[PDB]
């Protein structure tokens, strides 16, 4: 039943803007933690971006800091990321991501990225 | 007064007059220099390094109006932290903790704050600290350090220490994490050594953080009319992040506690496997030199000519005893 | 800023072997790591996280390890279906950075 | 228990009342008579001037410190109705802590503690209460005690002692004790942390007397509190007619920070008794480290110095004694054989 969607993708001409459109069914956005990672064709995994609607404190990769502005919102189960200055190093494929955290000492919790999504190019 | 700092290499003081438009910035050390902000009306932060200069230090101190029992409670060192609650100022005190390899051993450089009005002022017995990132933050306008008041810097200061306190935790979680392993893989007498300094490092930690959280809730519960209610739910927030640490230490020390005991109790066992080392040989090959001394005999007769084959005769005496007195044994597990 | 090392760039055995990826992290982790398989064209499956503790569902041949600062995923056994690429991702803190990605190959 | 008379101890006249204890240095009167307009502090040595505060109507704490002068401590009890078997547990020292009631005073024994590095010795003193209409009497045994805090607070009118009469002053009396109860096992916790280590990594005999004496100075701090909760116990349930109604909650918490100071002493001991077997596998350690070389070398020449002596045969027989070597084949052997030993030993290694 639980599933992650992703949408928003397609061919970009460069210097442009485009918004990537993240849904969800069989769970909701506030709850959990969203993350957006990119892996680029036959290269390693990045993570790009996060976010966690329901505490409202949102954190960007170091890369990609002020390039991209990620939001959600559970009106319509729903997470935006929008992007700008766009380049050619950016051709890669991007998936959306439930994460939740865990406990492993009294100091310090972990994450991990349990869903995935099949992700669009960009 | 009385001196006792372990250090004497350097002495610098510095300024940080913060305000809504602009920032003041002045690098010296003339004591002097000091002398008008503390005048300003405006929030302002001194730092000084180097507690062998006393002159200098005492002078501020009784310069800001401030009672000899804090200046001295600044020069000790050698005490557990804890703050200090007066009508006017604030004094806190703290051990600010770093961690390196190469060798197992806690390292304490004390570091003291007074909020008094609207002056907070900062002593650091040695050089290099963490206290940076919310220098280069209220330097580049970031976040709202600006606006608010000195209570501000002073409960963001505490959050770094006890930052620098997680990441010192991280550290001796990894420290714990390799001693466990080498153990289980093979306990031998360095990482024994290893589990001894971890075990009085943690009690370490355990005696310089538990007074830690009692501070933060004497803070928070107290609230002192000197600092600003609008302040008040962050220090609980440093509280709790307090509360994190001690729990960590408690866990850390249980777990160095079971890398212990175990070895301890049955070091008498050992004795025993060299009980039995050091008796079999004993009981097998003495009486074989015994015997090689005698059919070795030197008379003027010798008996041995008149036996037929005697030195298989008396090899195999050898090799009987030796496998009677070997089978003497393990039947009980001697070996 | 903690990056992750992963190694060997990639790794060539048959079915029923058992194979060893090491994670090294330059910075100090507290144990906040994660072991992603990835399947050719499809999406990345976690595997273990805090590299002890096993994911629901996934084989139980499968297990991981940490030794000191740095990390092991072990497997005693391959399978036809299990040479894929293997990543191995660190958590401590609010940026999270990905390894280079080891790549299993038949013999 | 029946009736209660004095003692007749032989060797003494009938009736006579010692101290038995070791000080007999000080001597003072202080005499705090305070009310919620101002104080008087009075320290004199005269006695008869401390007599008429017994009729005082505001509250009063008359502090004699040193009790080998039993002169003035009878003169005291004679003035003030005190029986004179109460006079002698008084004076008597080697006593556990106690109350009393009585149709018109309540007494109290309670010991004080002192325990200070580099001489470990923890000292006991004992401190009598004596709580009469509307005064407290004191007596003690040598200067120095631990109701400083007390005497601040009356003298500054800080808190709400003034208010209230004398129950409040023994209330304050007491809990000050239990305060520096609190303040002795924090310093024993130390001092047996610094035990700990010094036995762990620094085994000899000082260190296991230094650990018999924590031991005993331990056994020592049971026999104390224990008595120390059941008197605090029978303070705040038996409510004696010199106990107002209006003060007995406050016993009540001072009977909970008894209870802890119990629960504490209890795993104190636990963590001693520990203490000791450690020094023992660490003593044991430092055995096998030595007797490790007794074997190898016991080890490695027995089963060569035989050989050896098997070697060392006398005869003219056997002619495979005489065949032409340079020694390499016997010396091969014991080679072999010898670091046959060394391999066998590097496991489990023993060095
Ligand atoms: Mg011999
Ligand atoms: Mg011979």
């Amino acid at each position: 039943e639980v599933q992650l969607v992703e949408s928003g993708g397609g061919l970009v001409q460069p210097g442009g803007s485009l918004r990537l459109s993240c849904a969800a069914s069989g769970f909701n956005v506030s709850y959990y933690s969203i993350h957006w990672v990119r892996q680029a064709p036959g290269k390693g995994l990045e993570w790009v971006a996060s976010i966690s609607s329901s505490s409202g404190s949102t954190s960007y990769a170091d890369s990609v800091k002020g390039r991209f502005t990620i939001s959600a919102d559970t009106s319509k189960n729903t997470a935006y990321l929008q992007m700008n200055s766009l380049r050619a190093e950016d051709t890669a494929v991007y998936y959306c991501a439930r994460s939740y955290w865990y406990y492993i000492w009294s100091y310090s919790y972990g994450n991990a990225m349990d869903y995935w999504g099949q992700g669009t190019l960009v | 007064l009385v001196y006792t700092g372990k250090y004497r290499e350097d002495f610098e003081i510095e300024v940080m007059n913060y305000s809504i438009e602009e920032f003041r910035e002045f690098k010296t050390t003339d004591v002097e220099s000091v002398l008008p902000f503390r005048d300003s009306s405006t929030p302002t932060w001194i730092n000084i390094t180097g507690i062998h200069r006393t002159d200098v230090v005492q002078r501020v101190g009784e310069f800001f109006g401030i009672h000899p029992l804090v200046l001295e409670d600044i020069l000790n060192v050698h005490q557990r932290p804890k703050v200090e609650f007066f009508e006017n100022y604030v004094f806190i005190v703290l051990k600010m903790f770093t961690y390196d390899k190469n060798l197992h051993e806690l390292e304490s450089e004390q570091v003291s704050l007074i909020l008094t009005k609207n002056c907070v002022l900062m002593f650091q017995e040695k050089i290099g600290d963490v206290f940076d990132p919310v220098r280069e933050r209220i330097r580049y306008n970031r976040g709202i350090i600006r606006k608010k008041r000195a209570d501000y810097l002073l409960y963001s200061l505490i959050d770094a220490l006890v930052d620098d306190y997680f990441v010192l935790l991280e550290k001796i979680d990894d420290e714990i994490d390799v001693l466990e392993e080498e153990v289980l893989e093979r306990p031998e007498k360095e990482t024994v050594q290893r589990t001894h300094q971890l075990k009085r490092n943690l009690v370490e930690l355990r005696k310089t953080i538990w007074p830690l959280r009692e501070v933060l809730s004497s803070l928070y519960r107290d609230v002192p009319p000197l600092i600003e209610k609008e302040t008040v739910p962050y220090f609980r927030d440093v509280y709790d992040h307090t509360i994190q640490i001690a729990d960590t230490v408690e866990t850390f020390r249980d777990i160095v506690s079971g890398l212990l005991d175990v070895y301890l109790s049955s070091v008498s066992n050992k004795t025993n496997e060299v009980m039995k080392v050091l008796t079999i040989i004993a009981t097998i090959f003495m009486p074989l030199t015994f015997i090689a001394g005698i059919y070795g005999m030197n008379f003027e007769y010798m008996p041995e000519l008149r036996w037929k084959w005697g030195y298989p005769v008396v090899l195999a005496v050898m090799g009987v005893i030796a496998v009677i007195m070997v089978v003497y044994f393990k039947k009980k597990k001697w070996l | 800023d903690i990056q992750m090392t992963q190694s060997p760039s990639s790794l060539s055995a048959s079915v029923g072997d058992r194979v060893t990826i090491t994670c090294r992290a330059s910075q100090s982790v507290s144990s906040a790591v994660a072991w992603y398989q990835q399947k050719p064209g499809k999406a990345p499956k976690l595997l273990i996280y805090s590299a002890s503790s096993l994911y629901s569902g996934v084989p139980s041949r499968f297990s991981g390890s940490r030794s000191g600062t740095d990390f092991t995923l072990t497997i005693s056994s391959l399978q036809p279906e299990d040479f894929a690429t293997y990543y191995c991702q660190q958590s401590s803190s609010s940026l999270i950075t990905f390894g280079q990605g080891t790549k299993v190959e038949i013999k």
